């Protein structure tokens, strides 16, 4: 009972600190996603307006 | 008259003026000519694909920048550029404009071939579909390849594919007694230089007495101009062109890379007053991958089976070059930096790689039922991996701790060895046939050689000399 | 002594001078803005001709349109009255060398900036000479030696091979390269470390430690300061390649240390922007690929016909925050014969050359080193591989199996063989030596992190007790069973020196 | 004197002025422009060619607000590049980008004055000796010694208290060892600026009377200033540091704060020069102008101009080309993770990438070399964990990984180096450390003799046996 | 009211309005402040003020930068936030202390606006979205601020 236990404090504590995990990730793939292709559009449209 | 003057020069991109007598089409080979930095007669040759008005034409030179100055003569040839081919024109390295770059004795040149022609219509194209058996474990298995298809070799940061290609070349050209081509464009000229050697060695290009060779090295230097890179391809293409419509013989591509060339492309098309496109690459990059992909196909006159090197930059698929590449292509190897990293050669991740010629009905239904089952584990084993890396295998219940270890030991045995390999590895290669393949597989997914140790599948040929190595494996493991 | 002789030598190069009936292209110069000048005139001017200003900082004609010139100044033109005469030299960027550059501290404009005087040099070295052919040249099949261990057991370096040294900053990347420059102390090796666009005081550090090792009796430093002009701050390492062509063209095989390449990116760049040449993606001009295409396409290996020598080069490129996927490494990894990195992590956690095998690989192989390794530890490598991974995997460690407890306890040994300290450059033979240590499992049952006491012992033992061991097999380049004789021989005797104690 | 004309073109910063076709001026010189004002019509503009722009015409760039003048005003050629006073004239007075005190001061004799740039000091007149000093501050003190005489550099974004550590650093080498202390505030908050002018004042570094005692040459430009200004105010303060280096021939103090600011400012000129960008937003020319700035900073074979600039890693991105220039450029970085002042710790500075060349065996002592090593193998062992035990948890490790990870934060939060300048900020008044502690701290941490007070017994102290102390008192309150 | 003097415009103005607005308060302000008083001034927000300005020099075509923000827009906040401070008493001594309300995108503190206003004021004050569904009203997160 007590190992079975510490396996569910375990999981109720990985659990969450996944889900704090994946929301810090989450804001960094969505700032990553838009700096990278922000770049890439303004680099884009400094080649293209260039002329 | 035609002679013009060169108004601009920019890099590879020559701003060529004309009399409004004469402003020639496009694609037309100009060769300025008979300067140097040394007073030299030195030729460049330039072609054209915009023409900028006031009869006046901005041109890609296939030869360097340097010793030709703006205001100089140009003398194009009226007729768009034309390769020699023939087979004479086998055995010798040559260039773009086909100039053999040999330095021994140019072949015979007498049929010139237009480097720009007309794709073949389906009409033409041999729709019978075939299987092709190359030797190579994971490849005969997973991504069976169609003799007469198209063939990807869809590589990451210079990991596999080069050797991949040297030793399937090695395995496949005594094997086709028709003709074949390797394209070295924009290849590294060492390695390319490795491979004729390995050519020399090997006889087929039979250095001794040459036209016998049923082998034809073309190449383009990465240091040579991107307008020399950018159509060095064509250059092959129409070499394995004339062989599959003039001979029309069994005709085998292998050019590297591809992607050399789409990078040459989008250099000259930022230079030559285009707008960028999406990352990377020109506007032009699908019609580049049309003229191309619609060039390279088994004909109903004549086959053709052409594989190239795909170098995708920063090893993605997203990219647009990959992204319209496997839309044009037909049987895709991916390679992959984990399976590099793990050692595990050739580094194909199978879920990626797949094929047109993986019919359960074309490949047999006990192929491609052992085709389906290593799939699975496999694509199991590598989505079980990350949960793996923070809660253990012994934890990971034991219906798929199974299974993990069972694909585990599958990807390792198909690594199998390459005889040119061997200088990187320490045992000579092995040849492997693909009733061992599946011989094999259908022990390890049935689980039967669950016994063995992993590592005794690592880097075996064939599955016998797996439980010899299991053996051996297990007596040192007493000793 | 001044004026008291010199007299003569004035008449000498007065009289017997040209007076020429040289007809010269000049142009009236225009628009100079930021370290470019956009020409008025100058028809027939070749792109990549010097063009004499009034002031004397010289520029090459890059681009050159229908009425204007992009030329770019080799020196920054301070003060260029608009409408100056500015005519060309004529000639293409040549450049003069000679063997008596063997230690001078030298400028991208072939000028000694070491303080050690002039050179005499009678040649005039293209700075565009192309790479050799693709006929002419042979396989890297000879070794050269690192010095530093693990590059040499698993990713072989080779004459003639450019292998790239990759990583982030302060990884020791300089560092490696100069510990395999003085490791060629008796290999009739020129090194050649061109240092591009970094601080002027880390170029005087590493001739202080060139100083220091003597290595400067035969190394060429192209020095680049970080203010000097991005024109020179690029065209620098064609000179440094063009001074190694120079020797490799005779016999004598060289080396090349491009340091760093990214900065050579950069400053071309820069130029290629004020130049208003369009860039491409990761706002670079696209052509940084040719840039340093016909960079490294012209270092390769001679064959006997043409001499036989090498130019193996190693161009260091930067890479910020450990990625592969920025676009100048995404360039070279594609044009050098394969990459070695120095992640902060390996560097930092004790291994230091910090090459992971992962994601390091050399791309010939055992061909280009020797063949005693060769036969001893072939292997080695992929068996590194996978002790990564299952290093990796033996975090779940809770019920290894036994021989995957051995597999894990021997790679781990073995990677432990692949640390040295700082600047010790063993023998290739103390490679071999290590390397038979390692592959033959002696190590195993030892002491795991006294290993490293294990290998200094040993070596010294060896090389005190059979010296003749290392100079037959450095004669014979294999490894006979006199080597594994003497080896394990000595082995007995050291590991019983240190077990006790 | 020289070429009168008229300005054709005024675009905001920027301007374009014509000129006789005869003599344009030269690149990179300077010039006035009379212009108008409300008031008089002052030589305020003060002005500096960049680019001759065809049709005897030259872009220039401005350096004070260039408002209210216009198309075809008066320009004066001053011929030379920007001069600028030095000598004792600079000691304490704290004038502006152009050189004028603006201390409300007098006027300082323009008896010895130097042009604004000049070439880069050469290969020979470089130094030899890697040259070493401690500071007090001890995560620098362990794993990144500083160069003196070469470059010191402080990374870092925003609000992670790099001005402040330069502060601290100031704060002892003001009244420590180096003789003329040159600060230059390139783009500070000017109420910043004045607030360590103060700090002078009061310290008594610099002097209110007899202010030619000061060794002291605090030329700050503000961040308010125009980005002609800003772009050259580094330039002015590196001028008064090699002038002293060359003409007191004088080790050099050259704290510099925030460089970033003076390549922004580059940047914003060449987006109205018409050079085309480069990476994300800069201008082309980054590379070049960091070139400058640092290869005109040498020690040279008398003087040590020991340099300590800050760079403004903007919104902490290492790939930026701003950094990657820099710490390509200098010899001590040392950035400051914001995620460490974020748990809590000042000064917040990572060990991995804070590091320095200095930090050889054959330079600190092989002691002091594996002093540092055992450190970072341990910290960086410390971060490798750290990233798979925050999912997870902590106990799923080893006893040894346990352990390694108590030790890794003992010596995490010993490097919490309390500052003496701090004080009124926090409300601890700091404390001053060096070699012994150097080595004892490291020796008790790593030894195990220190291994049972809790992370707090050696949180925000520096000395060892003040974290003794410090656990001494918390053990007894409880 | 008499302590204020509300400057609003809002949403539907040009950005051109919005990106001088801002200005005009401080400049006003300076007049007070410089006028022997002490005053205080709600930049509210800074944020649309960056995006204002950055619409306003796209429609002058001229090349933003980092994050499609132009490189102006430091010295540009520099100038409306570094009017504002403490005279001393050879002038008055009035103080013009000043809230510059900063809106920031999902506690992206390394975003460009955000990091660039921190580098130019004297301190940040945080605000959590989450203490502030946490019911402490008001949410401001003491450990950073
Ligand atoms: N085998 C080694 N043992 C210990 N330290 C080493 C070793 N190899 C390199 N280093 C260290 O790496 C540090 C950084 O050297 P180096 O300048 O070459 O790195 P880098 O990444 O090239 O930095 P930069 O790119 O700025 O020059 C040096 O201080 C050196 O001591
Ligand atoms: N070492 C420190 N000691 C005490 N307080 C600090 C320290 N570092 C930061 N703080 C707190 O954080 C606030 C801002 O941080 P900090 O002053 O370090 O940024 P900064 O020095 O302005 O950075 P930069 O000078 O690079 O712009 C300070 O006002 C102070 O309240
Ligand atoms: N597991 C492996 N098996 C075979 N070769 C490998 C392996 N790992 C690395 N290599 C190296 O990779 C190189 C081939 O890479 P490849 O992609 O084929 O060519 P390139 O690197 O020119 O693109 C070989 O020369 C070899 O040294």
């Amino acid at each position: 009972a007590s190992e079975l236990a510490a396996r569910m404090t375990a999981m109720s504590n990985a659990t969450d600190n996944a889900n704090e995990l994946k929301k810090t990730l989450s804001i960094n793939y969505n700032r990553a996603r838009q700096a990278k292709i922000t770049g890439e559009i303004l680099e884009i449209v400094a080649g293209a307006n260039a002329c | 008259k035609n002679l013009g003057r060169i108004a601009q020069i920019i890099g590879p991109v020559l701003d060529v003026a004309f009399p409004p007598g004469k402003m020639p089409n496009i694609y037309n080979a100009l060769i300025v000519k008979g300067r140097d930095t040394a007073g030299q007669p030195m030729n460049v040759t330039c072609e054209v694909q915009q023409l900028l008005g006031n009869n006046r034409v901005r041109a890609v030179a296939m030869s360097a920048t340097d010793g030709l100055t703006r205001g100089m003569e140009v003398i194009d040839t009226g007729a768009p550029l034309s390769v020699p081919v023939g087979g004479a024109t086998l055995g010798r390295i040559f260039n773009v404009l086909g100039e053999p770059v040999d330095n021994l004795g140019p072949v015979d040149t007498r049929t010139t071939s237009p480097i720009h022609r007309s794709a073949p219509a389906f009409t033409q194209l041999d729709t019978k579909l075939s299987i092709f058996e190359t030797g190579i474990k994971v490849v005969d298995l997973l991504a069976p390849y169609r003799r007469g298809g198209k063939i990807g070799l869809f590589g990451g940061a210079g990991v596999g594919k080069t050797v991949l290609i040297m030793e399937l070349i090695n395995n496949i050209a005594k094997a086709h007694g028709g003709v074949s081509v390797f394209g070295g464009v924009g290849e590294r000229t060492r390695e390319g230089n490795d491979l004729y050697m390995e050519m020399k060695e090997s006889g087929v290009i039979n250095e001794q007495n040459i036209a016998e060779s049923k082998v034809a090295l073309v190449y383009g230097q990465m240091n040579e101009p991107p307008g020399a890179r950018m159509r060095v391809g064509l250059t092959a293409l129409t070499m394995a062109e004339y062989f599959r419509d003039v001979n029309e013989q069994d005709v085998l591509l292998f050019i590297d890379n591809i992607f050399r060339f789409v990078q040459a492309g989008s250099e000259v098309s930022a230079l030559l007053g285009r707008m960028p496109s999406a990352v990377g690459y020109q506007p032009t990059l699908s019609t580049e991958m049309g003229s191309l992909q619609e060039r390279i196909t088994s004909t109903k006159e004549g086959s053709i089976t052409s594989i190239q090197a795909v170098y995708v930059p920063a090893d993605d698929l997203t990219d647009p070059a990959p992204a319209t590449t496997f839309a044009h292509l037909d049987a895709t190897t991916v390679l992959s930096r984990g399976l590099a990293a793990k050692g595990i050669y050739p580094a194909v991740d199978p879920l990626d790689s797949t094929s047109t010629m993986l019919q359960p009905r074309i490949v047999g239904e006990e192929h491609y039922e052992i085709a389906q089952r290593v799939k699975e584990t496999l694509q199991r084993y590598k989505e079980l991996q990350d949960i793996i890396a923070i809660l253990g295998l012994d934890e990971l219940s034991e219906e798929d701790r199974l299974t993990v270890a069972r694909a585990r030991k599958i990807e390792r045995f198909l690594s199998q060895p390459f005889f040119v390999a061997e200088v990187f590895t320490g045992s000579p290669g092995k040849y492997v046939g693909l009733a061992e393949t599946i011989r094999g597989f259908q022990l390890i997914l049935s689980g039967e050689l669950d016994s063995l140790p992993e590592q005794a599948f690592y880097l075996v040929g064939n599955i016998d000399e797996a439980t010899a190595k299991a053996m051996n494996l297990e007596m040192e493991s007493k000793l | 002594i001044r004026a008291d002789e010199i007299s003569k030598i004035i008449r000498e190069r007065i009289e017997g001078y040209n007076r020429e009936v040289k007809v010269v292209n000049t142009g009236t110069v225009l628009q100079v803005g930021d370290g470019i000048a956009r020409i008025h005139g100058l028809d027939e001017v070749m792109a990549g001709e010097l063009v004499e200003f009034e002031e004397g900082t010289i520029g090459i004609a890059l681009n050159l349109e229908s009425n204007n010139v992009g030329v770019v100044l080799m020196g920054d033109g301070l003060m260029i009255q608009e409408g100056s005469s500015v005519k060309a030299t004529g000639r293409i960027a040549q450049i003069p060398v000679s063997e008596a550059y063997l230690g001078r501290v030298i400028n991208a404009l072939a000028k000694p900036i070491d303080g050690r005087g002039e050179i005499t040099a009678s040649e005039s070295r293209l700075i565009e000479s192309p790479a050799p052919g693709i006929m002419s040249r042979r396989s890297v099949y000879e070794p050269l030696q690192t010095g530093l261990i693990a590059i040499d057991a698993m990713i072989p370096v080779g004459r003639g091979q450019r292998e790239l040294i990759i990583g982030d900053r302060q990884t020791g990347k300089t560092a490696v390269a100069t510990d395999t420059i003085l490791n060629q102390q008796g290999q009739n090796v020129i090194c050649v470390y061109v240092a591009i666009g970094q601080k002027a005081s880390s170029v005087a550090q590493v001739v202080t430690n060139f100083q220091e090792r003597g290595a400067m009796e035969y190394t060429i430093v192209v020095a680049e300061t970080a203010d000097s002009p991005a024109t020179l701050q690029y065209l620098a390492p064609y000179t440094g390649a063009a001074l190694a062509e120079y020797f490799m063209y005779r016999e004598r095989h060289t080396l090349i240390i491009y340091d760093d390449l990214s900065k050579q990116a950069q400053a071309y760049r820069q130029m290629s922007l004020l130049l208003r040449r369009p860039p491409g993606r990761e706002a670079y001009p696209g052509d940084v690929f040719y840039l340093h295409s016909r960079l490294l396409e012209r270092a390769a290996k001679l064959s006997s016909l043409l001499g036989e020598g090498s130019m193996t080069a190693l161009p260091i490129v930067e890479t910020q925050a450990g990625d592969v996927s920025a676009y100048i490494p995404t360039n070279v990894i594609s044009i050098t014969d394969g990459q070695i990195f120095l992640s902060a992590d390996l560097f930092n956690a004790g291994i230091r050359p910090a090459i992971n095998v992962g994601i390091s690989v050399s791309r010939v192989g055992s061909a280009a080193q020797i063949k005693a390794m060769k036969k001893v530890a072939g292997k080695l490598k992929l068996e590194l591989a996978q002790f990564a991974e299952l290093e990796a995997f033996a975090q779940f460690a809770s019920d290894l199996d036994k021989a995957t407890q051995n597999q894990l306890a021997r790679g781990q040994r073995l990677r432990e063989l692949l640390k040295q300290p700082q600047s010790a450059p063993l023998t290739v033979e103390e490679q071999v030596m290590t390397i038979y240590t390692g592959t033959n499992g002696y190590l195993d049952s030892l002491e795991l992190d006294q290993v490293r006491k294990y290998l200094v012992e040993l070596r010294t033992y060896v090389k005190t007790n059979k010296p003749e061991f290392q100079e037959i097999i450095s004669s014979t380049k294999t490894f006979t069973e006199e080597a594994e004789a003497l080896l394990k021989e000595a082995i007995q005797e050291q590991m019983e020196r240190f077990l006790l104690q």
